[PDB]
């Protein structure tokens, strides 16, 4: 699974997410990746969102559009909203994983619950940064 | 302007894996960011930066989507890939597909030029040739470490 | 208090358009799809029983497009889709695309119980379905 | 596309949604119907909804968990809820339709913004409702 998220210049947001799935899994299985406010949700009032992980737990949790729920009807903060969605009501259903996450106010979390998440950002004009492990 | 992009999450260990192994990720994804970062600064859309860094991390062997996606237990590929613009809340997703090399580019297709958010298997395949997106074998996604995983 | 609501679709329903003999087909198959489920409730049935089964009439009932009375697509096939959540447990199935599976919704089912995954599509979905001892039918069964 | 929530008596939610789809639609097209959170969501913390209508709006929307996250988050009774939703979000994005929802204490709405919507609702033990046309 891989995926992006961006806030351009306009002050828009957009997420887009791919992935070829889980090794050795039952051909016609979906996972979170093609399904809006599972594995992939924008909207410039909140939060783009795109996500890596348990594929039936992203689903059942809408992990993507519960980021942007908790910050536009709970008031929570980006980072309150990945701490109580990726550390704890997604280990709560058995799920793994982690997902990006940009604000329209460019506020960007990487949270994840796994040994590793592939990713990188950066701000425009600026020198990214990676990561792999804790 | 910002961006941010991830290659999956899961049981990465350190134990098993080189520095230089690891250097060929991180050079990956700080290609992938840059290039990205660059579009922002050009003025390009949020919507065209997510559906390039997907592109691109779908290219990447590296990474499990298009070229280097996992197997099935039937030992064949089926990808996935979703796009949402935050301005419009328009969306548009294919799943199930094997004959796609850029499944986000057929989810771009699917947004742009159908009725639906979603399509999938061979309808999405009909619905993205019938529109000029080009037909490949699944070999073409098929690497050595995938399978031996 | 337990309490049951169902629907088979909204739309552009006009009464110029019907009889009161053709709204009474409607109201008689709701009334006795509903009552089912009140009875079921009533004798102790779980949440996720009751909607299975007003699901599983509302497929049957030729009025309604789920199961049998599906519309066709731009090829005159048929492809069914259905969902069910469980609230307690918050586990779900659903398969799309499907063609040769009778009641979507019992796939669906089978999908949340039986499998790892929430959703399965097209002739996996099937095919799954199939190795669990769901029957085969042919498409022609949904055409009104 | 058809649909049932329920409430039972020991206080569990769950719903479920079918259909043959879109009208004349293009081969391998998927509607809201098979979506969790779009056509179909439950949860004994908020309510069980069962949606129909304009496929690519309810996704786009997630007008079912929509319900959920407006009563759960923003503390909007089912009444507010699906009002919110079905009369203000869904047509101001294109959509059509209505949705049928129970909440966990047993309040029941069957919304919709379009001319019909073939609905019945009933308490156990007590005398079913049916409805097509509004009012
Ligand atoms: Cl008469
Ligand atoms: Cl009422
Ligand atoms: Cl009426
Ligand atoms: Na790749
Ligand atoms: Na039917």
């Amino acid at each position: 699974t891989v995926g992006a998220v961006a806030l351009d210049l306009d002050g828009n947001l957009a997420a887009a997410t791919s992935t070829g799935g889980m090794t050795n899994k039952l051909p016609g299985a979906v996972g979170s990746t093609p399904l809006v406010g599972a594995g992939c949700y924008a909207n410039n009032a909140s939060v783009a969102v795109s996500c890596t992980g348990t594929g039936e737990v992203f689903i059942r949790a809408l992990a993507a559009y519960d980021i942007a729920a908790l910050m536009d009807y709970g008031g929570l903060s980006l980072a309150e909203a990945c701490e109580r969605v990726v550390m704890e009501k997604l280990p709560a259903l058995g799920g793994s994983g982690g997902l990006i996450a940009i604000d329209h106010e460019g506020n960007v979390a990487l949270p994840f619950n796994t040994e590793g998440m592939y990713r990188a950002w950066g701000y425009a004009g600026d020198t990214p940064t990676t990561g792999i492990y804790r | 302007a910002v961006i941010a992009i991830h290659g999956g999450a899961g049981a990465i260990s350190r134990a098993q894996m080189s520095l230089q192994q690891e250097l060929r990720y991180i050079e990956a994804l700080s290609a992938i960011v840059e290039t990205g970062q660059k579009m922002l600064e050009a003025g390009e859309s949020a919507l065209d930066v997510v559906t390039e860094a997907v592109r691109l991390l779908e290219e990447c062997p590296l990474f499990n989507a298009g070229i280097g996606a996992v197997f099935t237990r039937d030992e064949t590929h089926e990808l996935d890939a979703c796009v949402m613009d935050g301005n419009t809340l328009k969306a548009g997703a294919v799943a199930g597909v094997s004959h796609l090399r850029n499944p986000v580019l057929a989810a771009r297709l699917v947004m742009e030029q159908s009725p639906h958010v979603m399509m999938i298997g061979e309808g999405a395949e009909n619905f993205a040739f019938a529109r000029g997106m080009e037909r490949v074998s699944p070999e073409i996604f098929s690497t050595s470490l995938r399978y031996e995983q």
